[PDB]
């Protein structure tokens, strides 16, 4: 019982490590790209704005 | 023809085992090559008890060298008599047990134990009539302590009606490898109480003091300590190795030394303590060997009572004088022997002394003051275990706290069992 417990706890420690690592890389890639998603979408309301100002300038005559 | 299988286990086990075999191979006329070159033939009458017969009938010890690292064992076999040991009888792993009882008993030792029992089986199958096993080991390390008591658990299983007999070195803070020693040793003692018939308690505290106070060695080495042990061990076993009116075997010895099966831890003593040109006179032999300063276990015999005693004198001397002096020490000090075991002191004499000493006397005492040793180890244990300190080294190998309190318990009981017979 003792040696199969030393084995079981070494394995559960590897297990949880393996998982805590995988779960954090997934939360990180998500969070990082959401911030790049958020950053680019910000820049594109600037692109869409840079035209409503240019198109507005044609609406004169 | 009553052989013993000797097993030395661990660092301390195999270092002490090593000197014991050179000490007594000198006593039996065997050279470092295993060849007999002695004068007498009393050197060869009980030879079969410790040595198997060989090539052109050389003598190989009936010894099994066990460790979980090779370091000590390479050292043994490259040492003096290291050639006499049967190379097949060198059983060793590689990882070591890290001064960790659990590694010796449950994980690392568990992996190696089967290979050892293969050697014990081939050593013991070659025995017209095997009588028992003697194990040498410390109890504060990992291999000799944890694996050694595992080996005893197993040998008892395969050989339940043989005598199991150990020489066990107790840790002491004065001479300590690591801080976990009281743990390793409390766990070994729980085993020894159940699975041995006799254990000689060699305390490393007492060996240090004898070396410092008595032998005047300012800073003793382990070799200086094992000098005292290989002399006591030669002493304790001279009846098994030499013929006498005493037909001494392990079972008769245990029958008369052990009144209660758990109370089988003996206080060895030796005299004279040497590291010398006037042989001691018999009156001094017997005064010295009963002096607390000549005990190997670091308990005061005047703090308890002798359940039983076995003394042996080596040399040619007045057989009547040892009778007289032995009988006289009992009445100078009858307050310290139990009234309810008549004739509890027994004395042998051997005409062949140890190397270098013309007259020597070795003492084996089943005293209730051995309780001091377990009280000592128990205080240390509790001191750490109340704060569960250093336990992770063990829970990391499967052990549970519960196994520890059980071992604390069984040893505190053994201390109670010893106190109750000090009062009778
Ligand atoms: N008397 C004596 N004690 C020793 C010797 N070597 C180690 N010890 C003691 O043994 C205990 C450590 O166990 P050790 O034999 O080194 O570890 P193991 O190899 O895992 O069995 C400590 O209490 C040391 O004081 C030795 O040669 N002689
Ligand atoms: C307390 O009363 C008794 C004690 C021992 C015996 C006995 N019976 N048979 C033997 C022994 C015996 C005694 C030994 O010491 C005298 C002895 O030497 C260490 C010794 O050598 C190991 C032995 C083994 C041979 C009998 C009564
Ligand atoms: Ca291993
Ligand atoms: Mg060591």
């Amino acid at each position: 019982e003792v040696i199969q417990k030393a084995i079981e706890e070494n394995n559960n420690f590897i297990k949880m490590a393996k998982e805590k690592l995988a779960q954090k890389m997934e939360s990180n890639k998500e969070n990082r790209e959401a911030h790049l998603a958020a950053m680019l979408e910000r820049l594109q309301e600037k692109d869409k704005h840079a035209e409503e100002v240019r198109k507005n300038k044609e609406l004169k005559e | 023809m009553r052989e013993i299988v000797h097993i030395q286990a661990g660092q301390c086990g195999n270092q002490i085992g090593a000197k014991f075999w050179e000490v007594i191979s000198d006593e039996h006329g065997i050279d470092p090559t295993g060849s007999y070159h002695g004068d007498s033939d009393l050197q060869l009458e009980r030879i079969n008890v410790y040595y198997n017969e060989a090539t052109g009938n050389k003598y190989v010890p009936r010894a099994i060298l066990v460790d979980l690292e090779p370091g000590t064992m390479d050292s043994v076999r490259s040492g003096p008599f290291g050639q006499i040991f049967r190379p097949d009888n060198f059983v060793f792993g590689q990882s070591g047990a890290g001064n960790n009882w659990a590694k010796g008993h449950y994980t690392e030792g568990a992996e190696l134990v089967d290979s050892v029992l293969d050697v014990v089986r081939k050593e013991s199958e070659s025995c017209d009539c095997l009588q028992g096993f003697q194990l040498t080991h410390s109890l504060g390390g990992g291999t000799g302590s944890g694996m050694g008591t595992l080996l005893i658990s197993k040998i008892r299983e395969e050989y339940p009606d043989r005598i199991m007999n150990t020489f066990s070195v107790m840790p002491s803070p004065k001479v300590s490898d690591t801080v976990v020693e009281p743990y390793n040793a409390t766990l070994s003692v729980h085993q020894l109480v159940e699975n041995t018939d006799e254990t000689y308690c060699i305390d490393n505290e007492a060996l240090y003091d004898i070396c410092f106070r008595t032998l005047k060695l300012t800073t003793p080495t382990y070799g200086d300590l094992n000098h005292l042990v290989s002399a006591t061990m030669s002493g304790v076993t001279t009846c098994l190795r030499f013929p006498g009116q005493l037909n001494a075997d392990l079972r008769k010895l245990a029958v008369n030394m052990v009144p209660f099966p758990r109370l089988h831890f003996f206080m060895p003593g030796f005299a004279p303590l040497t590291s010398q040109y006037r042989a001691l006179t018999v009156p001094e032999l017997t005064q010295q060997m009963f002096d607390s300063k000549n005990m190997m276990a670091a308990c005061d015999p005047r703090h308890g009572r002798y359940l039983t005693v076995a003394a042996i004198f080596r040399g040619r001397m007045s057989m009547k004088e040892v009778d007289e002096q032995m009988l006289n020490v009992q009445n100078k000090n009858s307050s310290y022997f139990v009234e309810w075991i008549p004739n509890n002191v027994k004395t042998a004499v051997c005409d062949i002394p140890p190397r270098g000493l013309k007259m020597s006397a070795t003492f084996i005492g089943n005293s209730t003051a051995i309780q001091e040793l377990f009280k000592r180890i128990s205080e240390q244990f509790t001191a750490m275990f109340r704060r569960k300190a250093f336990l992770h080294w063990y829970t990391g190998e499967g052990m549970d706290e519960m196994e520890f309190t059980e071992a604390e318990s069984n040893m505190n009981d053994l201390v109670s069992e010893y106190q109750q017979y000090q009062d009778a």
